[PDB]
RNA sequence: GGAUUUUUGGAGCAGGGAGAUGGAAUAGGAGCUUGCUCCGUCCACUCCACGCAUCGACCUGGUAUUGCAGUACCUCCAGGAACGGUGC
C-alpha cells in the first residue's frame, strides 16, 4: 500500500481518472466523458488526439 | 437535510480538505463530527506557499476548513 | 465517539488563524474546541523582507494557555505525555 | 551502558528554568553520543552532566536547539561538524572537561550564531593568550566563561598571532 | 419532523436557495464564487440551509499574478465545499 | 581472511539459501492478488539480493 | 445568551477600542446581553489629534475588542 | 438600583426623530453610510433613506437613496443631527 | 547556618539584562545539580541577587564549596545558603551495623534520616544502656556496605564524628 | 453546560493572567471576573499596544470574541479539573 | 443549534520612483543557437521621501545601587541602529 493505490487494487486496475481531469484542463473543454477518454487511450498508431507539437506532450510524458 | 450528516459517514477514504488560510491538507479521514471537525491521519499538509510537511494524525477545526475534495471512487447518491 | 479526548494530554501542535504554533500539553477541550496547553509554546513565523535574509521562527514561552477555539484551525501531535 | 533512544525516551522532559524545552540526562555514564533524532526536533536545551563522553561528536540534525550542557564531562577531542546538525546554538557549556590545546577549541568558530561559550575547569584556560585567541577565533561569542567581552579584548585579540 | 421537511422542500422551492434546487432539478452547472475568488464551475448533488455543497464536474478558476496574472484553472471532479465561503451563485452561467 | 575458501563458500551457501526459498515460494499455494503480489515483490528483493551476493563473487577472485 | 457584567461601567468614562484601530470615550450609558454599548458624551479620537464629539451613540458588539475604565469603576 | 440604556431604545429613538444617523461600518474605517433610518430591526439590520457613503480618504459622498444596511456591518451608530 | 536547596547569590553585576543573567545562571549552576528554578529579580530591593533552587542538598553544598569568590561578570560573587527555603521544595562485611559516637539527643527519625539513605532499614536499636551506641540493620547487605564504607567518620553535629563498624557474631 | 476549559479559566482570576486581543495587544494584569463567553476584566494591566508600546491601564474590560489566547498562572496547572 | 465574545470566517491581494548600475553557473521568448537588441519575476549599493514617528528587546563605553525574593520589563547618559509590531 506504499507501492499502490486501493483503486489499482494490486494490479487489478489502473486509475486514470487522475489522468482524465488532467485532459479536461489541457483540451480546454468539458465535451469528453471518463468512457471517451478511454477510447483515446485504445488509440495506437492512428490519427493524434491533439496535434503531436501542442501542450498533449506534458500529459503524454506524465 | 443537512450535509453534515453526510460527512460524518466517511471514515478511511482519503480526501484533500482546503482550508480557510490556504492550507492542502491530504489525508484519509478518520472522524468528523457534527461541528464538521475533521480528524485525518497520514496526513500530507501544505501550508500556504510552504513545502508540504507530513504529519501523523491532524484535527481540522469545522469552520477553519474550505471545501473538500473527495475521492472520485465514491458513490454519492447511497451516501445521501 | 469522542476523537479529540483519544488526543488528550499529549504534546500537541496547534496552529492558529494568524498562521501561530502552540505546541502544548494538550489537557482540556469543549465543545467550541478551546484549548488548555501546559507549558505552551508560541511560533511566529517572521517575514524575511530582503532577497537574501533568510525567514526565522521566533518562540515564546507562555506556559498554561486558554486558546478560544475561534482561533484555531488545526491540531496535530508532537509527543507522548511528559 | 550505551546511550540509545531507550534512555531518551524514559528520561524527564520539562521547562527548565530558563523557560525552554529541556531533556535531562543527568548521571548515566554514557562513554558515546548516539541516536539523539528520536527527540524529534521538540527541545532546546539537552544536560549532559555526568557521563563519560570522550569526545563531543554523533550530533545528529536538530534545528530548535539553543543549549548544550556538557557539564563534568571527559572530553579530550571535540567533534568538527556541530554547525551542520546544530544550526542555532546559543550556549555551549563545556565546563570540567579536559582540552589542552589552543587548537582543540578551532571547530568552534564554526558555529555562527553562537553567543554564549563556558570552556571553564580546562587545562586549555591554563595556557597564556588563552582567552583573546578564543575571541580572535570565534568572534560572534558575546559572553565568555561568564564574562562579558570588551572591545580592548578584541584589540588585543586581533594583534597577536598576525 | 414531516412538515418541517415539507416546509423545507417548498421553502426550497420557492425561496433564495431556488436555484440550488434547479441545479438539482434538471442538472445544470453553477459558477459559485469563493471567498479566495475561486470561480467554481459544478453540478450541485445536494445542499441545505447553509449552502453547503457536495458538487460534481467542479472548474475551479482563479487568477493567478507570477507581469499579467493568468487564469490557472483545474478540475476538481468531485468535492464537498463549506456553506460559508460561497459568495454568489448564479445559476445559469454563459460560457 | 580466507578470502578463497570461507567468504566464497558462504556467499555460494547464501545464493542457495536464497534459491531453496523462492522455490518454496512457487512451490507452496497462492490465494488472493495481494498475497501473490507481495511474495513476487519479496522474492524481487531476494533477487536483488542475490544478483549483489553474485557480484562480490565474481569480484573476489583477482588475489 | 447571558448579559455581561458591565454594571460596573455603567455611568462611568470609558475609553472603547474599536475594530479598525478606532477610538472612542465616553460615558457608557448602556448595554445589552450583545454587548451593543450606549455611550453618552461620546468623543471619537482618530489617529488624527483632532477628537470629534459625536454626543450619544450605538456602538454594536462585535466590533469591541476592548474598553478602559478612566473612572476608578 | 440603576437604569439603562438599552440600545434598541436609543435606536428606536432615531427612529422616532427621523435623525440622520452615521453609521460606521466594520472593518471599514475609510467609509461611513449616513442615512436617516426609516425602521430597523432584531440583528440591527436598517434601512436608511438618502443614504450615502463617505469615503473619508476622497473625502467623497454618494447618494444611494433607501439602503437596507445589513446589521453584522455596523461599528457605530452616529447622530449626525 | 542550615543547608538549604537554594543558594542565594549577592555581588552580582547588576548592568546585566535579566534574561541574560538567568541564562548565565543556568550555564553557571548546570555543572553542580539539577536547578529546578532561578529567582532573578530586577527591583531595586533585589537587584544585583538571585537565588538558584536546586533539587538535592549535596549540590548547593557543591557549589559553596566550588564558587567562593567566583569571577562573574567582572565581580566576584558571593554565594550563601539562603536564609528561608523556597516555595518549591517546601511544596515538595554484615547486615548490621554498630554504631558508637552517637549523639544522646538524636532523634530516632533522625536516624533512620541518615541510615536510611544507603536503602531501607530492617531496624535501629538505640541504645537505652550505654548511651552513644546503636545498631542498624539493613534489609540487604549490599546496602549495609555502602552504608559502612560512607558513613565511618560521618560527621552529624560536628561536636562529634560517628564510628560504625560491622556487627560481629 | 460550561466547558472544562472556561472553567479553568474562571479558576484563573483573582490571579495574573494575560490576554492577546485578535489585535495582538498583549494585556496582562489581575483577572477580576471572567465570563462564560470568555469576558474577561482584568485589574492592573500592562498592554503592550502590537508595536512594543508598553503601557498600564487600570479596569479593562476586553470582549471574548476579541481574545486571541490566554496564557494562565502556570500554578494552575495542578487543578483538579485539569486532573 | 450560519445574525456582535469561540465552529459555516471581513477575507483576498500588492510592496514608492529613477539611474549609459550589476548577475539567471544548469531554466524566458522574439529578431528562427553562439554575440547583440527589446520586453510583463529578486537581491546589493547610491539618490529623492536612510519610507516616516513611536515603544519594547539588544551592543559598546562611563556611571549608581551590596539589596533575602517568588516576577509582562527594570538605574542614568551618549552613539549605533541587525529585530518586532502600530498609524499614514
Amino acid at each position: 500500500l506504499v507501492e499502490f493505490t486501493d483503486e489499482e487494487g494490486y494490479g487489478r486496475y489502473l486509475d486514470l481518472h487522475d489522468c482524465y481531469l488532467k485532459y479536461i484542463n489541457l483540451k480546454a473543454s468539458e465535451k469528453l466523458d471518463y468512457i471517451t477518454y478511454l477510447s483515446i487511450f485504445d488509440q495506437l498508431f492512428d490519427i493524434p488526439k491533439e496535434r503531436k507539437n501542442a501542450e498533449y506532450k506534458r500529459y503524454l510524458e506524465m | 437535510m443537512k450535509l453534515v450528516r453526510f460527512l460524518m459517514k466517511l471514515s478511511h477514504e482519503t480526501v484533500t480538505i482546503e482550508l480557510k488560510n490556504g492550507t492542502q491538507v491530504h489525508g484519509t479521514i478518520t472522524g468528523v463530527d457534527v461541528s464538521m471537525n475533521t480528524h485525518l491521519k497520514a496526513v500530507k499538509m501544505t501550508l500556504k506557499n510552504r513545502e508540504p510537511v507530513q504529519l501523523e494524525t491532524l484535527s481540522i477545526r469545522g469552520n477553519n476548513i474550505r471545501y473538500f475534495i473527495l475521492p472520485d471512487s465514491l458513490p454519492l447518491d447511497t451516501l445521501l | 465517539s469522542s476523537k479529540m479526548l483519544q488526543h488528550i494530554d499529549y504534546r500537541m501542535r496547534c496552529i492558529l488563524q494568524d498562521g501561530r504554533i502552540f505546541i502544548g500539553t494538550f489537557k482540556a477541550f469543549d465543545k467550541h474546541m478551546n484549548l488548555i496547553l501546559c507549558d505552551c509554546d508560541e511560533f511566529r513565523k517572521i517575514k524575511p523582507k530582503n532577497s537574501k535574509q533568510a525567514e526565522r521562527e521566533e518562540k515564546r514561552v507562555l506556559g498554561l494557555v486558554l486558546l478560544r477555539g475561534e482561533n484555531l484551525v488545526s491540531m496535530t501531535v508532537e509527543g507522548p505525555p511528559p | 551502558v550505551k546511550l540509545t533512544a531507550e534512555l531518551i525516551e524514559q528520561a524527564a522532559q520539562y521547562t527548565n528554568a530558563v523557560r525552554d524545552r529541556e531533556l535531562d540526562l543527568r548521571g548515566y555514564k554514557i562513554p558515546v553520543i548516539e541516536n539523539l533524532g528520536a527527540t524529534l526536533d521538540q527541545f532546546d536545551a539537552i544536560d549532559f552532566s555526568d557521563n563519560e563522553i570522550r569526545k563531543l561528536d554523533g550530533f545528529p540534525l536538530l534545528r530548535r536547539l539553543k543549549t548544550l550542557l556538557v557539564n563534568n564531562n571527559r572530553i579530550c577531542r571535540i567533534g568538527e561538524g556541530l554547525d551542520q546538525a546544530l544550526p542555532c546554538l546559543t550556549e555551549l557549556i563545556l565546563t570540567n572537561n579536559s582540552l589542552v590545546e589552543l587548537g582543540d577549541l578551532d571547530p568552534l568558530a564554526s558555529l555562527k550564531s553562537l553567543t554564549y561559550l563556558s570552556i571553564l575547569r580546562n587545562p586549555v584556560t591554563n595556557k597564556k593568550h588563552y582567552r583573546l585567541y578564543v575571541i580572535y577565533k570565534v568572534p560572534q561569542v558575546r559572553v565568555l566563561d561568564f564574562q562579558k567581552v570588551k572591545l580592548k579584548e578584541r584589540q588585543e585579540a586581533e594583534k597577536m598571532f598576525k | 419532523p414531516e412538515e418541517l421537511q415539507k416546509r423545507e422542500e417548498e421553502e426550497f422551492n420557492t425561496g433564495p436557495l431556488s436555484v440550488l434546487t434547479q441545479s438539482v432539478k434538471n442538472n445544470t452547472q453553477v459558477l459559485i464564487n469563493c471567498r479566495n475568488n475561486k470561480k467554481l464551475l459544478g453540478r450541485v448533488k445536494a445542499f441545505d440551509r447553509h449552502c453547503n455543497m457536495v458538487l460534481e464536474n467542479v472548474k475551479e478558476m482563479w487568477t493567478e499574478v507570477p507581469s499579467k496574472p493568468v487564469n490557472k484553472d483545474r478540475y476538481i471532479s468531485k468535492m464537498f465545499l463549506r456553506g460559508d465561503s460561497v459568495i454568489v451563485v448564479l445559476r445559469n452561467p454563459l460560457i | 581472511m580466507e578470502t578463497i575458501l570461507e567468504q566464497q563458500r558462504r556467499y555460494h551457501e547464501e545464493k542457495e539459501r536464497l534459491m531453496d526459498v523462492m522455490a518454496k515460494e512457487m512451490l507452496t499455494k497462492k490465494s488472493t492478488l495481494r498475497d501473490q503480489i507481495n511474495s513476487d515483490h519479496r522474492t524481487r528483493a531476494m533477487q536483488d539480493r542475490y544478483m549483489e551476493v553474485s557480484g562480490n563473487l565474481r569480484d573476489l577472485y583477482d588475489d | 445568551a447571558h448579559p455581561p457584567e458591565l454594571k460596573k461601567f455603567m455611568d462611568k468614562k470609558l475609553s472603547l477600542k474599536l475594530n479598525g484601530g478606532r477610538h472612542v470615550q465616553g460615558i457608557l450609558r448602556g448595554f445589552d446581553p450583545f454587548m451593543n454599548l450606549v455611550i453618552d458624551e461620546c468623543v471619537e479620537m482618530a489617529t488624527s489629534g483632532q477628537q470629534n464629539n459625536i454626543g450619544m451613540v450605538v456602538i454594536r458588539g462585535n466590533s469591541i475588542i476592548m474598553l478602559e475604565a478612566l473612572e476608578r469603576v | 438600583q440603576k437604569v439603562m440604556v438599552q440600545p434598541i431604545n436609543l435606536i428606536f429613538r432615531y427612529l422616532q426623530n427621523r435623525s440622520r444617523i452615521q453609521v460606521w461600518l466594520y472593518e471599514q474605517v475609510n467609509m461611513r453610510i449616513e442615512g436617516c433610518i426609516i425602521g430597523f430591526d432584531e440583528y440591527m439590520n436598517l434601512v436608511l433613506d438618502d443614504a450615502e457613503e463617505i469615503h473619508s480618504k476622497t473625502k467623497s459622498r454618494k447618494q444611494l437613496g433607501r439602503i437596507m444596511l445589513k446589521g453584522d456591518n455596523i461599528t457605530l451608530l452616529q447622530s449626525v443631527s | 547556618i542550615r543547608p538549604n536547596h537554594t543558594i542565594y547569590i549577592n555581588n552580582m553585576n547588576d548592568k546585566i539584562k535579566k534574561e541574560e543573567l538567568k541564562r548565565s545562571l543556568y550555564a553557571l549552576f548546570s555543572q553542580f545539580g539539577h536547578v529546578v528554578d532561578i529567582v532573578a529579580l530586577k527591583t531595586m530591593k533585589m537587584r544585583g541577587q538571585a537565588f538558584v533552587i536546586f533539587k538535592e542538598l549535596g549540590s548547593s553544598t557543591n557549589a559553596l564549596r566550588q564558587l567562593q569568590g567566583f569571577p562573574f561578570y567582572g565581580k566576584p560573587m558571593r554565594i550563601q545558603y539562603a536564609k528561608t527555603d523556597s516555595d518549591i521544595i517546601s511544596k515538595m562485611p554484615n547486615y548490621i551495623l554498630f554504631l558508637n559516637n552517637l549523639p544522646e539527643e538524636t532523634n530516632e527519625m533522625m536516624l533512620s534520616m541518615l541510615f536510611n539513605q544507603f536503602p531501607g532499614f530492617k531496624e535501629v536499636r538505640l541504645v537505652p544502656g550505654r548511651h552513644d551506641i546503636a545498631f542498624v540493620e539493613f534489609e540487604n547487605d549490599g546496602q549495609a556496605g555502602a552504608a559502612r564504607d560512607a558513613l565511618q567518620g560521618f560527621k552529624i553535629t560536628p561536636s562529634h564524628a560517628m564510628k560504625i563498624t560491622y556487627a560481629k557474631k | 453546560s460550561i466547558g472544562v476549559p472556561i472553567k479553568v479559566l474562571h479558576e484563573a482570576e483573582g490571579h495574573i493572567v494575560t490576554c492577546e486581543t485578535n489585535t495582538g495587544e498583549v494585556y496582562r494584569g489581575k483577572l477580576i471576573e471572567a465570563e462564560d463567553n470568555m469576558n474577561c476584566q482584568m485589574s492592573n494591566i500592562t498592554v503592550t499596544y502590537r508595536d512594543g508600546r508598553v503601557a498600564q491601564l487600570e479596569q479593562v474590560y476586553i470582549r471574548g470574541s476579541k481574545i486571541r489566547f490566554l496564557i494562565l498562572p502556570d500554578m494552575l496547572k495542578n487543578a483538579p479539573m485539569l486532573k
